[PDB]
C-alpha cells in the first residue's frame, strides 16, 4: 500500500509540475480554439 | 537638386564644384513587395 | 561603393494605430 | 454628437456604424485617423 501510494504522490506531482513546465502540452484544445478563431475570421473575410 | 554656400550661378558651370564638408546620400529602388508587420502592446512598430 | 540596404525605408501604409 | 453609455451611428467621411463610446487606453500617433482591434474591427475613433 505505502510504496504505490508514495509512487503515485511522486509521479503525479512531477506530471503536474512538467506540465505546467511544458508550455505546448495542451496542443489540440489550443487547436480546436485555432480552428474555431481561423474559421470564424475568415468568415469575416469572405465579407471583404 | 544641390546647392553650397558662397555659391555663383552662371549659364555654364565647371566640374569642381564648391569647397564643403563631406557627406553621403543613398539611392534605391521600390518595388512592389509585401511585408508583415508586428505591433507591439503598446502599438508601435517594432519588426518588419 | 556598393553597400547592401539593410532595414530601412519601412512605412506605415494605412496609418491606422 | 458626443454621447457615452448610449450607442448611436457614427458618420464621419461615411465611415457610419453602430457603437457605444467609452473612455479609452489608445495613444494615437497625431497623423492616424483611427483604430482597429483583432479582425478589423473599427476600435476607436479621434474626432477631427
Amino acid at each position: 500500500q505505502k510504496l504505490i501510494a508514495n509512487q503515485f504522490n511522486s509521479a503525479i506531482g512531477k506530471i503536474q509540475d512538467s506540465l505546467s513546465s511544458t508550455a505546448s502540452a495542451l496542443g489540440k484544445l489550443q487547436d480546436v480554439v485555432n480552428h474555431n478563431a481561423q474559421a470564424l475570421n475568415t468568415l469575416v473575410k469572405q465579407l471583404s | 537638386l544641390l546647392a553650397l554656400h558662397r555659391s555663383y550661378l552662371t549659364p555654364g558651370d565647371s566640374s569642381s564644384g564648391w569647397t564643403a564638408g563631406a557627406a553621403a546620400y543613398y539611392v534605391g529602388y521600390l518595388q512592389p513587395r509585401t511585408f508583415l508587420l508586428k505591433y507591439n502592446e503598446n502599438g508601435t512598430i517594432t519588426d518588419a | 561603393a556598393y553597400t547592401n540596404s539593410f532595414t530601412r525605408g519601412v512605412y506605415y501604409p494605412d496609418k491606422v494605430f | 454628437n458626443l454621447v457615452k453609455n448610449k450607442c448611436v451611428n457614427f458618420n464621419f467621411n461615411g465611415l457610419k456604424g453602430t457603437g457605444v463610446l467609452t473612455e479609452s487606453n489608445k495613444k494615437f500617433l497625431p497623423f492616424q485617423q483611427f483604430g482597429r482591434d483583432i479582425a478589423d474591427t473599427t476600435d476607436a475613433v479621434r474626432d477631427p
